[PDB]
């Protein structure tokens, strides 16, 4: 059975921190931070050409 | 990028490792006329045209007259 609210480990404060703090969207906020300082993968086309196996057509 | 030769075009898209300079002349294909090069001319004026390869498939009567 679905736990009632009164049956919750978590404080209301401790709760309603993350609700009005807005924790895990700050969390996925900083995911695609970490993701502006790394490298990208472009390829320049007329310069650099991508895969090729011997079997392509 | 139709600019670039056959042999090298495959090793620029990471086909071959070894360059068309540093092959041995075993995997040079023997040919017996000369190599020319045309890239790309679409636009440009020479671009291909395509035609019958081959003659009309039923022949017609040249005419000759009689005299009886």
């Amino acid at each position: 059975r679905p736990a009632t609210w009164e049956e919750s480990e978590e404080g209301a404060l401790s709760k309603a921190t993350k609700y009005f703090l807005l924790a895990e969207m700050f969390r996925g906020l900083y995911v695609v931070l970490e993701q502006f300082f790394r490298a990208p993968y472009t390829i320049y086309y007329p310069f650099e050409k991508g895969p090729v196996s011997p079997r392509f057509r | 990028m139709s600019q670039v030769e056959p042999g090298w075009h495959f090793w620029l898209g990471y086909g071959v490792d070894t360059a068309p300079c540093n092959t041995p002349k075993e995997k040079l294909p023997i040919r017996a006329y000369p190599y020319k090069f045309q890239p790309n001319y679409t636009g440009t004026p020479g671009a291909f045209v395509t035609y019958n390869t081959l003659k009309p498939k039923i022949s017609a009567w040249e005419p000759v007259t009689k005299q009886r």
